[PDB]
């Protein structure tokens, strides 16, 4: 199913993934498209953040789903 | 009328407290004041001397805690020597915190203004003495911590040097090079509330205000990011990080005055500033603020 992963640079990220995927998958997914390291990212669904061993399912995502991912990069 | 408190001073950990009343008071009608804490604590305080008949200095039996708000209570039944009862009781608020400016923390070994940021905003928490106590945080940090007022340049500088060595050789702080303030925080083990893990709320600014009562350390993990003019109950707030993604500052208030500490340079900056500051870089989406502390 296709996902989609909007940032706060005003970027679109389309994303294949899997209801079982977990987060920690989706974030190397987008580590492999953007150069992010996941310790830099975090991923918001409904306000919450994701958190690394749950799946997509366990936050009731699904397909043409929008999250939102905030860098944190280290200073 | 019944007494009333006309002026309080508080010319430390135990300090000299005076207040002043509208007229002469019964002195046999005040036994006990106390000095409540923020959660309902008592302190009882020693004998009042009398400045005046209408005058009283007292100091609390115990130390207060740092960085510490207290109510100074003067019980119902306080009279006059015209004979008038307050059926209240009367009371006053004072802050444990320094008035003195804030120092700043050299960038010693140029990665560090996440330590030294994390560091500025626990020295200036209610949180300070749990810290400082903790067996679990680096001796090093402890003793930084303890005496970030009142060290010398040269002490404050290696104090400093001992202080990010020890937090370097933590496990959640990196051994080199740059990081993030929640890093040093959890190696300070200061609790932080996590907006996201809020019952209550779906987005930052909620989270903090409909918090448990007393929450004083906010980690910012909900959406949308937060600017400084989002941040709920400005009146208590007391320090915020503030990143740019690649480099952080401090912001800290003491008397009613905010200072931005940018590593070594300490600058008194106006409420105009702060309410220019974005929630997040547009340019490369990185977070401006994630660890908010209230008084
Ligand atoms: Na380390």
């Amino acid at each position: 199913m296709q996902i989609f992963v909007k940032t706060l640079t005003g970027k679109t990220i389309t994303l294949e993934v899997e209801p079982s995927d977990t987060i920690e998958n989706v974030k190397a997914k987008i580590q492999d498209k953007e150069g992010i390291p996941p310790d830099q990212q975090r991923l918001i669904f409904a306000g919450k953040q994701l958190e690394d061993g749950r799946t997509l399912s366990d936050y009731n995502i699904q397909k043409e789903s929008t999250l939102h991912l905030v860098l944190r990069l280290r200073g | 009328g019944p007494p009333a408190v006309v002026a309080t001073r508080v010319p430390l950990r135990r300090p000299t407290i005076e207040l002043e009343f509208d007229r002469a008071i019964e002195p046999g009608s005040v036994p006990h004041i106390v000095l409540r804490a923020d959660d309902g604590t008592s302190v009882a305080v020693g004998p009042l001397s009398w400045l005046s008949d209408r005058r009283i200095a007292f100091a609390p039996r115990k130390p207060l805690k740092s960085n510490s708000r207290y109510e100074i209570m003067v019980p119902a039944g306080i009279r006059s020597t015209t004979g008038e009862r307050s059926t209240h009781p009367l009371t006053s608020s004072f802050d444990t915190a320094p008035v003195t400016p804030p120092r700043g923390l050299p960038n010693l070994d140029g990665a560090s203004c996440f330590i030294n940021t994390a560091l500025q905003l626990a020295v200036h928490s209610s949180a300070l003495d749990d810290i400082l106590s903790n067996e679990a945080v680096p001796p090093a940090v402890r003793t930084l911590l303890e005496d970030y007022d009142a060290a010398s340049a040269d002490a404050l500088d290696a104090q400093l040097a001992a202080a990010v060595a020890a937090l370097r050789a933590t496990p959640e702080v990196p051994d080199s090079g740059p990081g993030q303030t929640l890093e040093v925080m959890q190696a300070l083990r200061m609790p932080l509330y996590d907006t996201s893990s809020a019952n209550n709320a779906k987005n930052n600014a909620d989270a903090i205000r409909h918090a448990p009562p007393n929450t004083k350390a906010f980690f910012l993990n909900s959406y949308p990011p937060l600017s400084y003019a989002d941040l709920p109950n400005h009146d208590r707030l007391v320090a915020f990080d503030y990143s740019t993604g690649g480099h952080y500052v401090a912001y800290v208030k003491r008397d009613g005055i905010w200072y931005r500490i940018d590593d070594a340079q300490v600058s008194a900056v106006n409420e105009q500033d702060l309410l220019a500051l974005p929630a997040f870089n547009p340019a490369n989406g990185s977070v401006s603020i994630e660890i908010a502390i209230y008084r």
